[PDB]
């Protein structure tokens, strides 16, 4: 498993960073802040070593660092690193990967 | 005209910007005099809605303590948490602050705080369609006032460095 | 497992697209939009690589891409790709396959 | 597993100590006590011998004593040792490790 | 002036600091006289809010028992748990304590307890923006009063070693 | 497993005796009875033979008789032996051991 700035998740946790806030629209209009919620697209920066549940050898996380992923809506813990909010999910909870 | 109390008539010329509202906590009194909080060359933090949490109030006080100038906090109300932070910083080492509610009651306060802001020079935080938050403030975003007097029932700002060329535009707006 | 336009589901997830909206009837009449609900017939476009739960080797998804399936009613996450709503189910939740 | 001052946690339990209270701020201001909650950063001081659940041989705890960890928010039992409050979590509940 | 009861007039000069409030539990009476609790050279624990649990009350009584001096507990109220601890320590081996509530409705007491503290010399616990707790007390944090009388309806502190140079500042504050 | 006075726990249960009641304080003050709750420090007197769940051979209890342990708060059954209240917990529920 790979770490981040003085941080390392345990057994499954993945530390991701949500993407931009989408302030303005596509064409020409601009949006407020109470709207737009939390962006579900994120990038993975920290990955736990391997899955505790796997018998004998640990089962390594599948999402590798530097990937873009479609986060779920609810599950996730807020961590603060360098005054930047990062979100720690579980590897099972990550919906999809933006491979391209 | 008001019902006086003395035997003669009196002419009282309320000068500057005065509103019938005093400080919240009776710990900001640094006068050793008739129950007054008296500042000179103070900053002004104008908030439309309440200052509830310790989070929103800390950056303004950080700016004030860094520049080493007093601070007045004119808001809709100061919640007990930010109030406790303010009183704590006051009673020990001695950050110079004082807080007061808004003068107006309804929409009139929503206009009067903007008037006070442009008279002293700054931005009202928490406006409906402006998207100005307390967490991101800057030293040029706070109003500046020459002299401030806050008693138990009324607050008076006297000298607002508020770019008279724009307060004149405001005056034309209100006269129209 | 096979991917889609810059998207790839995780272990069991399957990305399907619901079929037409059924605006008009069979014979000659026409229907509104507040009615007709969400169509349960869909086509599978993205398939996760394999089942995490399977011990040792991964168990690959059964529904292969390009098939028509009878979706369930409740379970499913809404994803947006290219401004088109696609729905991510789990492979266990897909009721039946329209083989023909 | 390693013990502490006349104390030794059972199978999965891990005993940690929360970090400082963060009385003053970074720049120059100073904060009250009803605020600031419970610090989520702690140091592990006691570690149970091994995991009961593991078949045959015990699975040892991974967080080793003397490390800094990002505790969870809810789970944890309050123990008192030498008139100092320490908190006993389970090893699965510890979110991250501050490796550096 | 009050409606007297005897046939003649009477001049009663209430001396010291007296408030119309007596002890809570009728077990602190150590006088063998007209229902009085009488202490000499006693400590004073001034608390703004209630003393509910056995936790908060134990350190003050520990200090009092270690120094072997009586203790008055002037607080908003003494909950049944701390009250039971106090009465238990009283009826057996004989720790010298007594408890009383505050003088004034809500707001006046917040000032009057502070006046009592500075008149005897100490700190009011539970203050809004002071962050003083009962759990961390010290022998220099308790007030000291020469003579204390507590009957069923009124408490009188007479000789408070309260640093007159500061009670004079308080007097100037209240006169202004 | 070892027994007690005409008593033997089954398959996991541990019979322990809670420690003193803490009537007086450390320095010089003395406390009531409605307070002070139930002491969490206890001594183990009876231990079940072995764990039923373990496949094939039984997994013996870890806390051995004559040890001091930090009991949990809730779990536990009240048994009466010789007009003395003893509490039967499960071996998993015992938090820590006071080794020294």
């Amino acid at each position: 498993g790979q770490a981040f700035r003085k941080f390392l998740p345990l057994f499954d946790r993945v530390l991701v960073e949500r993407s931009a806030a989408e302030t303005v629209t596509k064409g020409g209009i601009m949006l407020p802040e109470k709207s737009q919620g939390k962006v579900l697209q994120a990038t993975v920066v920290a990955v736990g070593s391997g899955s505790k549940g796997k018998g004998g050898e640990i089962q390594p996380v599948s999402v590798k660092v530097g990937d873009k992923v479609l986060l779920p809506e609810y599950g996730g813990t807020k961590v603060v690193l360098d005054d930047k909010d990062y979100f720690l999910f579980r590897d099972g909870d990550i919906l999809g990967k933006y491979v391209d | 005209v008001k019902d006086g109390k003395t035997l003669n008539d009196e002419l009282e010329i309320i000068e500057g910007m005065k509103f019938d509202r005093g400080y919240i906590s009776p710990y900001f009194i640094n006068t050793s005099k008739g129950q007054k909080c008296e500042f000179q060359d103070a900053y002004v933090l104008l908030s439309e809605k309440k200052i509830s949490s310790i989070q929103s109030i800390v950056p303004a006080l950080e700016i004030a303590n860094a520049h080493r100038k007093p601070l007045v906090i004119i808001a809709e109300d100061v919640d007990g948490e930010a109030l406790s932070t303010l009183v704590l910083n006051r009673l020990k080492v001695g950050l110079q602050v004082v807080a007061v509610k808004a003068p107006g009651f309804g929409d009139n306060r929503k206009n009067q705080l903007k008037d006070m802001a442009i008279a002293t020079g700054g931005a009202v935080f928490g406006e409906e369609g402006l998207t100005l938050n307390l967490e991101d403030v800057q030293p040029h975003d706070l109003g500046k006032v020459g002299e401030v007097i806050v008693t138990k029932d009324d607050a008076m700002l006297l000298k607002g460095k508020g770019d008279k060329a724009q307060i004149e535009k405001r005056i034309q707006e209100i006269i129209e």
